């Protein structure tokens, strides 16, 4: 159980995520110590909101550290889908937090009343955005995007509460506007994660499939091709399965090698081709 | 006893169509593929096309425009057709059975010499050859018959209808004055000849000539 | 197209020795560890016969003396021991890339002891004379090597305009050669001369062999 | 766009879900009309909570109606994973609503003050639980479970607020207890959905795989078996891929047929077997 | 195990007619539309020869007169036309389930015109007599049908204790039969009698054929 | 010219070990499988086992306990071994080459008659048969030689070392008094015999006997 911490410290991304989680927890302790007093009306709410943020960060870190685990009998493909699941859960969490921020803005507009804790949170999340930057093999592409979207959403929420404080020297309007903005921002990541989880044909492979089918159909001995299935595994590993109907005397070796080469030139890493010998 | 036999015209006029029928035996076309390969003195062996079980076929890139391969499984016959022949299309056309689940060809058939020219089919003229003098006779004596002035290829020179297949030498033909000349020689023991009759059989499939010649000593 | 080059173009191998024929491909023909190169043997006046398929597997019904290795681009067909029946032309064929391509043939020549040609000369027949043309044929059978020259000698004079030669392929029985020399003349050309001799020069004997007739 | 409503009315499950969504929206209208007054302190919060419930119900209905769509080029396997995604999102939504209910209980305990609207919601959700009951082909197994878990969680929340009302004639304790209870209740569905989305070997197939491998290894001509991959598609369609190394002269047809029969007897519907001929 | 039953056990077919042999399997042997049933032909004193593999494909190098259909459990091998060389025992073999099982053989008998046996009798040799035993052999060659009886007649008396018969298989050339009858006697038994005759009874003639020697 | 030849002992004592070596030619064991099938008058043909390219083998369920198949690719030899033979194990053992990518066997070899008994190998005794009287001679005359008292199978009766292969009738052997008797008959034109010598060659591989017998007319 102790070796998990050292394994986390091995990778730089896990180290940055752990440092971020630790500093968020320290901020949680500071804000709850400040809120022990009677002015905790919105302090309890924003404390629970940043608890949700810490939970999302912990989930992302757990998925990132899990994704490097070796495969076994239970998980033939390994744990490379953990990053996709982390991206999906981060998108859903961002949507739900946008709706929660809209609800909190509505509550603040309805009920008149926190002014300096938001500044500290803005400092924390600007430090976070300063730390985080991006610009089978290599199964780490979505954790950075998810954490970047979450931290930018937190920064925009801090900007919105700062604007509300400036206004009081309407907050629901800016709150709902920023919620819609972050929802639109997270739409592409959510749709990409859904497409990965849908067993959908990879977007970068859809155009090349007709050309590959035409090329393999021209192979000598191949009669018919049927039951194609292509999907992404983690980020680029496209696991494609094919069924071929060849001549009763067709050379299976050459056809299999040519099909494998054709689909490897298209970017399909793992490929499974079944060659069926037609009856007359 | 698998066999593949082609039946095509030996002489084809330029800018005409060539039809070759490769009749197969000993196996069924319903589960085997038949390749078509032509061989010429120039360019060496060359692959033309192949037809699969039910009718799918793949052509060579060069000949894809002017080639057509048909098949009929009931009669076990494969039809080969080319259009717009030229001088360089003169070659030996083979129909070869594809090896079982392999890219090579295992069983071939004796190809038909297809000659593309505007020349006109001339029947062969057979002339026996006899020793000039019946002197200095040894145990072994050479005999032959000269085939001169025929077109096109080929001519099958056979002695005693295959009875005497030892010592025969069928020299290759050579072109001269738009005509072909072939010479054949066979050695026979002096006891056999002229005690026993000796004949050479000349067959010309193009001109349908099967003239037989008598060996007369002087 | 994948061009296949066979080296050497012509090979001379003694009996019971080892023969090596190498086929080189411009591009790699290996698919998932399988080499799609096939070897063929074509004798004189016969369809090509398959010997090795996939560059390492002997076709059923061939002698075990044929062996073949190779991978990627360079392949090799090995004959050990070499017999007189193995005198033919060998072709390397690849099936990796459409269209199938056959390499240039490699001729195998069987080395053996030198032999003296059996010179024989035949005058034209009566039907030849009645046809209006004359043709004399000089037969040189069972000689080695293939390098040979013939001199046509008419009434004590040299002529080379009407000389015509034809060489047979190496025999599969005794690994010998046979060449026929033909001279074509008209009626007047034949009648104006009386002494016709065939001269054959060979490495086996510095003295040429002469066969003559007087008509 | 109009034909979608008729397509929904075609299936009974979609009809029940649509009726439930319509009655939840009617309850939303009624409660907001009641809350237009000045007593909307907790009314806005519970209105947003049941808006979240309506959103989850709409997502479940959309996934259920999508799952019956035919496959195409983009989605080779179709939309049968929509039910798994719906189950996963329902589990995450239930967890987040449990945490939200805990937060609301904390707020109610901290801030003293809604008594009759909860009774109406209890009537609505008991009617819902009365309506809902359960006890490639058939791609509908998780929507019912997800909606049942959500409606039982809503009923338990109504029971908790009723208990709090009885107490006032501690609510945070019962709120956190019921939140933990519903989280534990939703753990099995969440873990099953994660296992489906993990490309994990199906739980009902894990035991039979060693026996199938032993049986196929005993086949004549089969030398080695490698690179096994089995996973569930929607609920029972197990898409398995296999690679076989056979003898240079092994009969591919018989080996392929025997492998297909062996894996079909184990419950693998779609199977892809690649036969590789070993070099010597 | 999958038991294969062939019906009929014995079949008689006239020349140039159609012969049908059916093999029935206890369990289905079809895999994904492929029938794994194979047919073999075994002549007299020869290893079995493969004719049809996968129940519908002719092996390379067999006559086209052999045809085979069938699916699942019931299969059928058809010979049309039937020649004299097709007189052998046919076995159906399945490869669907380990272990491979061969069905009971079906004997094909070629019907033809009846023939009279060539009765011949041979007395024991001198070395037989010196060895202490006597053996007389009566040879009946080229007869049809196989149903035939032999009566051994010693000094005008019937004996059946020492009779011994051996039947050859149907000939592949003339579709005939040959059977040898051997009688073993001691020295005293041979010497005490003088008239030895071989009697052959056949359907082709009501009068038995007699061959005799007096020693 | 693919051939498969077995070299095993014809006679094996009960409760002993049988060793059969199937030497193959015309193909390599590195890419082909060799089946082992035995045939007996009872139970018909029966499948024993098969060995694959590098050494993997599958045995019959009945014989899995007392069977062992080895192979050596360098010498192209397949070793077959059985333990604890009994009376019902007497059969004709064949080694058959597996068909290319098929479950059948295409090429077989002449099996070796393995007889399991406690009897003792006895060399054959050959006795020529001649007509009783030189009377009523026709164009066709029957000749033969009787092989009596040999064990075990087989005996190869050949006339004139295969020169006279027409008209021969090798009757099957029949057991008597724990001994086997075989008769052979050949018809010859009356002009040939006794003008030209006629002999029958009897070979017994079990006893290594190759006695040749002279046909003497009376
Ligand atoms: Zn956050
Ligand atoms: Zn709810």
């Amino acid at each position: 159980i102790s070796g998990w911490f050292r394994s986390i410290l091995s990778d730089k991304t896990s180290r940055n995520l752990f440092f971020f989680l630790c500093l968020n927890l320290s901020f949680a302790f500071v804000e709850l110590l400040y809120g022990i007093w009677s002015n905790c009306l919105g302090l309890i709410s924003d404390s629970f909101h940043m608890f949700f943020d810490s939970t999302a960060i912990l989930a992302g870190l757990a998925a990132s550290v899990i994704s490097k685990w070796r495969d076994n009998d239970a998980f033939s493909y390994g744990y490379v889908r953990a990053e996709v699941l982390a991206g999906f859960v981060n998108g859903l969490f961002l949507i739900f937090t946008a709706f929660f921020i809209f609800s909190e803005g509505v509550e603040r507009a309805l009920a008149p009343p926190l002014l300096l804790v938001s500044i500290l949170g803005f400092v924390v999340n600007l430090i976070g955005i300063f730390v985080f930057k991006h610009g089978t093999t290599g199964p780490s592409r979505q954790i950075l995007q998810g954490v970047f979207l979450h931290i930018l959403a937190d920064t925009l929420g801090s900007i919105g509460v700062i604007a509300s404080a400036i206004m009081m020297q309407a907050d629901p309007i800016c709150s709902i506007l920023i919620a819609i903005l972050i929802v639109v921002s997270v739409i592409p990541l959510l749709r990409e994660s859904v497409g990965i989880l849908m067993q959908r044909t990879p977007p970068l492979l859809e155009n090349s499939l007709p050309q590959c089918y035409q090329r393999v159909q021209q192979l000598q001995g191949v009669y018919s091709l049927q039951e194609q299935h292509f999907w992404t595994l983690c980020s680029d590993v496209y696991v494609g399965t094919l069924k071929l109907i060849v001549a009763p005397d067709a050379d299976a070796r050459w056809i299999l090698s040519q099909t494998h080469n054709i689909f490897t030139q298209a970017g399909v890493r793992q490929l499974y081709v079944q060659i069926d010998f037609a009856a007359m | 006893e698998v066999q593949l036999q082609e039946s095509g015209p030996g002489l084809v006029a330029p800018s005409q169509s060539l039809s070759i029928t490769c009749t197969v035996s000993g196996f069924s076309l319903t589960n085997y593929a038949v390749h078509w390969v032509r061989q010429s003195p120039g360019k060496g062996l060359e692959w033309l096309g192949v037809i699969w079980s039910n009718g799918r076929t793949d052509y060579n890139a060069a000949f894809i425009s002017r080639l057509s391969i048909s098949k009929d499984n009931s009669k076990s016959q494969v039809f080969f057709k080319m259009n717009s022949l030229q001088a360089d299309d003169t070659a030996i056309y083979y129909c070869a059975r594809k090896l079982a689940y392999e890219g090579a060809m295992d069983y071939w058939g004796q190809g038909t010499s297809v000659t593309v020219s505007s020349a006109k089919t001339t029947p062969p003229s057979v002339y026996p050859l006899a020793p000039g003098s019946a002197a200095q006779t040894n145990s072994m004596v050479t005999l032959g018959c000269l085939v001169k002035g025929y077109f096109p290829e080929p001519v099958t020179v056979t002695w005693n209808s295959g009875s005497l297949s030892s010592g025969v030498h069928t020299f290759p033909a050579v072109l001269q004055s738009d005509l072909y000349t072939l010479s054949s020689s066979v050695t026979v023991p002096s006891s056999t000849w002229p005690s026993e009759t000796v004949t050479c059989n000349v067959a010309h499939p193009a001109s349908s000539t099967k003239v037989d010649k008598k060996i007369v000593p002087r | 197209d994948i061009v296949l080059t066979q080296s050497p173009a012509s090979l001379a191998v003694s009996l019971r020795r080892r023969a090596t024929i190498s086929c080189r491909a411009s591009e790699s023909v290996d698919g998932y560890g399988h080499s799609f190169m096939h070897w063929y043997q074509q004798k004189s006046g016969q369809p090509p016969k398959l010997l090795i398929y996939r560059a390492s597997n002997l076709e059923s019904g061939v002698p075990a003396r044929f062996s073949g290795s190779g991978s990627r681009t360079d392949f090799t067909l090995t004959i050990d021991p070499v017999e007189a029946d193995d005198a033919a032309t060998y072709y390397c064929q690849q099936s990796n890339e459409d269209p199938y391509t056959f390499g240039s043939g490699t001729k195998l020549e069987i080395k053996r002891a030198d032999a003296a040609p059996t010179v024989s000369i035949f005058p034209p027949s009566s039907e030849q004379l009645t046809s209006g043309g004359a043709s004399v044929v000089c037969f040189l059978n069972n000689f080695y090597p293939k390098d040979i020259n013939v001199k046509w000698k008419i009434d004590g004079s040299e002529r080379q305009n009407g000389v015509l030669n034809s060489w047979t392929d190496q025999d599969s029985k005794d690994s010998t050669y046979s060449m026929s020399s033909t001279l074509t003349l008209t009626k007047d050309e034949y009648e104006r001369h009386n002494s016709y001799t065939c001269e054959a020069t060979h490495k086996t004997s510095t003295s040429p062999i002469v066969k003559s007739f007087n008509r």
